[PDB]
RNA sequence: AUACGUAGGGUCCGAGCGUUGUCCGGAAUUACUGGGCGUAAAGAGCUCGUAGGUGGUUUGUCGCGUUGUUCGUGAAAACUCACAGCUUAACUGUGGGCGUGCGGGCGAUACGGGCAGACUAGAGUACUGCAGGGGAGACUGGAAUUCCUGGUGUAGCGGUGGAAUGCGCAGAUAUCAGGAGGAACACCGGUGGCGAAGGCGGGUCUCUGGGCAGUAACUGACGCUGAGGAGCGAAAGCGUGGGGAGCGAACAGGAUUAGAUACCCUGGUAGUCCACGCCGUAAACGGUGGGUACUAGGUGUGGGUUUCCUUGGGAUCCGUGCCGUAGCUAA
């Protein structure tokens, strides 16, 4: 398409569609949580689920989803915050790990057993 | 689909000769809205083929999954193709389209295998490919695709062809590069075909 | 009007396209010297040149064979204005796999990808027709 | 417009030889002389707002041929320039 | 619930095994390779043209671009080929290819390009006519409306699905005649023309715009595109002074209606018109940029000229429709 028009300008990319936000492209973060009260995922999967909103180090407030059953973080907490991709909640992405630094993990979790922080059992 | 391993006491299974390896690529559940209601066919595309390298291609529009696939099967029977090839490679590369969707296709180093698409690598296999490579863009479909696939396939002739247009023999038609991959070719056929005459 | 070759081969592709069995041009030596080399290689009749408007014309005939078919595969000008293209003696393009023809101006004159081969010079490639 | 006796008078006075209508400084003069007439009718019609575009494409090609003019032979160039008073 | 959770039971991997973070490809998802812009994303409202790109036919030169060649050249490791060893492997050593280049000398003259040119098909100029709502400017017309003037002459008129707003009865409606006003030109008025596009139509006059046609008369490639930039450019709206007959936003009463502010009626202010200006946006669309060479037809249809019957018919060039070849489109 007017190859002398290409050398007077053009071929770029179109958008980044940039995804992580918590700082650095950090495989994880940590920070203070709070505002844990639980919200409504979308009408068709009916439930609730609970997450919190945490400040990170990474001076960003973001929005972490709590994974598994059972939750040991509460207010003023040094939760560990990890990137993730939660359809069924809006503008939720983000998890905090179990068997880290603040949240104990999911008590009696077998059938992963590795994530929501269940150590061996003994 | 179902319910095909039957093992019964009646009189045979409709085997013929022309042992063609069937492939089937995709249904599509087709919906007729009648008045206030919606009746539900099946829409199959088979592709039918041999070894040797010709090729068929069937479309059964079956309200029933077998019927669908009979009527494919017999379409195929009723539009066969031909290909010409160079032993397990492609004489020339081409390029093919249906309407929206994009094929091209390359000869390979002997050997090197059908590096294809989910519904080329089964248009392709079905005739006597064994190492070309290819591939397929734009229709975002499989229709589209597979009926390209046979569009490629037709501008495939051999050198006799261009030698008879230009009068001139092979040479500038064929050169030695093809020239010793169809020697390569009809020699392995001679030899097989010496190796089955005892 | 910017390039008289390119309107060269679009007049031979759709005279030939639209199942005519001749078509005539302007007789510049450019175009004279294609159609030259195309009834050389044979995807073409004959070629005869006569006398026109103020230069000359030059009238192809394009080979049937026992069928309106036309030895002529396709014809595309590559090294266009704007794009103008120039090829080596070691990676001289082998025409549909090196079944088709080329031509290639080289500094020696005119040559095809064969020809080239065998000699080894480059410089400027044109349309190929296979 | 042209009139086509006056038109045929300046061809002789400022064309190159007899009969050599369409030579450059031909052409020039007689667009020259048709600019020099739409001078005054866009001055009286001062709301035409539709012979002006005539005006701009005649003198176009007066420009467009005085290249041609100056490329040939600078000297014919220079020589109407200053015959016609031209900038 | 084989999707959750739990058990077996299976898949696979293993001192690992999964999760997060990031990059490449898959993506043709920047389409040089390797994309498109009628309806899906995409032709500015339209002109010219600076920069730029970009090129007709032909003679000789140059060999810059371009290619051919010799050499310097591109550290080692790189990475690979080949060899050897590290218990094997990892790893290391050895030598190759490789280091795709640049630079220097030498060559080629097909092509681009440069120089000298030359030619007329391109372009541009003339001759002679063809279509005219192309524009502008100045002059004029009366229809007709309303108002005003003199009558005759009535209690009704107009209003709407009906009403009631409005008025008459003083003479309203009406009829005739007259005067005033302001605006526009029905019929012709349509694939028919003109115009770059917005646009053009009562008549006269003046100036002017451009196109088409037959003679090469001539110039002798003066071609095209065109970023910046340039003006023009519907209506509205505002600046400045007029107009206003009518319409008429806004704003007024009455009417359906729960609500009218709305549809309906009863009026009318700016505007609507003119003069000089502003602005620049419209669905300013063949939704199809400008230009140029080729690809069955058929048929309406404007301007021209020629050629063929005795106006009749043909050709040709330009404008303008529809259908239909090839071929193209997702259709």
């Amino acid at each position: 398409p007017t190859i002398q028009q290409l050398v007077r300008k053009g071929r770029r990319d179109k958008i980044a569609k940039v995804k992580t936000a918590a700082l650095k492209g950090s495989p994880q973060r940590r920070g203070v949580c709070t505002r844990v009260y639980t919200t409504t995922p979308k009408k068709p999967n009916s439930a609730l689920r609970k997450v919190a909103r945490v400040k990170l180090t990474s001076q960003v407030e973001v929005t972490a989803y709590i994974p598994g059953e059972g939750h040991n973080l509460q207010e003023h907490s040094m939760v560990l915050v990890r990137g993730g991709r939660v359809k069924d909640l809006p503008g939720v992405r983000y998890k905090i790990i179990r068997g880290s630094l603040d949240t104990q993990g999911v008590k009696n979790r077998k059938q992963a057993r590795s994530r929501y922080g269940a150590k061996k059992e003994k | 689909r179902g319910r095909r391993d039957d093992r019964g006491g009646r009189g045979r299974d409709g085997g013929d000769k022309s042992n063609y390896i069937e492939r089937v690529v995709s249904i599509n559940r087709v919906s007729k809205v009648v008045k206030g209601g919606r009746r539900f066919s099946f829409t199959a595309l088979v592709i039918v083929g041999d070894g040797k390298g010709m090729v068929g291609v069937g479309y059964g529009k079956a309200k029933e999954v077998p019927a669908a696939i009979a009527k494919g099967v017999e379409e195929a029977r009723k539009n066969f193709f031909r290909v010409p090839l160079i032993g397990s490679t492609i004489t020339h590369p081409v390029q093919g389209e249906a309407a929206a969707g994009v094929v091209m296709l390359r000869p390979a180093s002997p050997g090197t295998g059908v590096i294809a698409g989910g519904a080329a690598r089964a248009v392709l296999e079905c005739a006597g490919v064994h190492d070309i490579l290819a591939k397929s863009l734009g229709s975002d479909n499989a229709i589209n695709v597979v009926h390209a696939t046979v569009a490629a396939l037709k501008l495939l002739q051999r050198p006799e062809e261009v030698a008879a247009r230009r009068g001139l023999p092979i040479e500038d038609v064929a050169p030695a590069g093809m020239l010793k991959a169809r020697r390569e070719s009809e020699a392995l056929a001679a030899a097989a075909a010496r190796e089955g005459s005892a | 009007m910017t390039d008289p070759i390119a309107d060269f081969l679009t007049r031979l592709r759709n005279a030939n396209s639209a199942y005519h069995d001749e078509v005539t041009l302007p007789h510049s030596k450019l175009k004279a010297n294609i159609a030259e080399i195309l009834k050389r290689e044979g995807y073409i009749s004959d070629y005869r040149t006569e006398d026109a408007r103020v230069g000359k014309s030059l009238v192809v005939q394009l080979k049937y064979g026992p069928s309106r078919e036309r030895s002529i595969a396709g014809l595309r000008r590559v090294s266009k204005p704007g794009l103008r293209v120039y090829a080596k003696s070691t990676n001289l393009p082998r025409v549909l796999g090196g079944l088709g023809v080329a031509i290639i101006s080289t500094s020696s004159g005119l040559l095809t990808d064969r020809q080239a081969a065998r000699q080894g010079v480059g410089g400027e490639v044109l349309a190929y027709v296979w | 417009a042209l009139t086509a006796e006056q038109k045929k008078e300046i061809l002789g006075q400022y064309g190159l030889h007899d009969t050599d209508t369409g030579s450059p400084e031909a052409q020039v003069a007689l667009l020259t002389k048709r600019i020099q007439d739409l001078t005054e009718h866009l001055k009286v019609h001062k709301h035409d707002h539709h012979s002006r575009r005539g005006l701009l494409l005649l003198v176009g090609r007066r420009r467009r041929l005085l290249k041609y003019v100056a490329q040939v032979d600078v000297a014919r160039y220079r020589s109407l320039i200053e015959r016609l008073g031209l900038r």
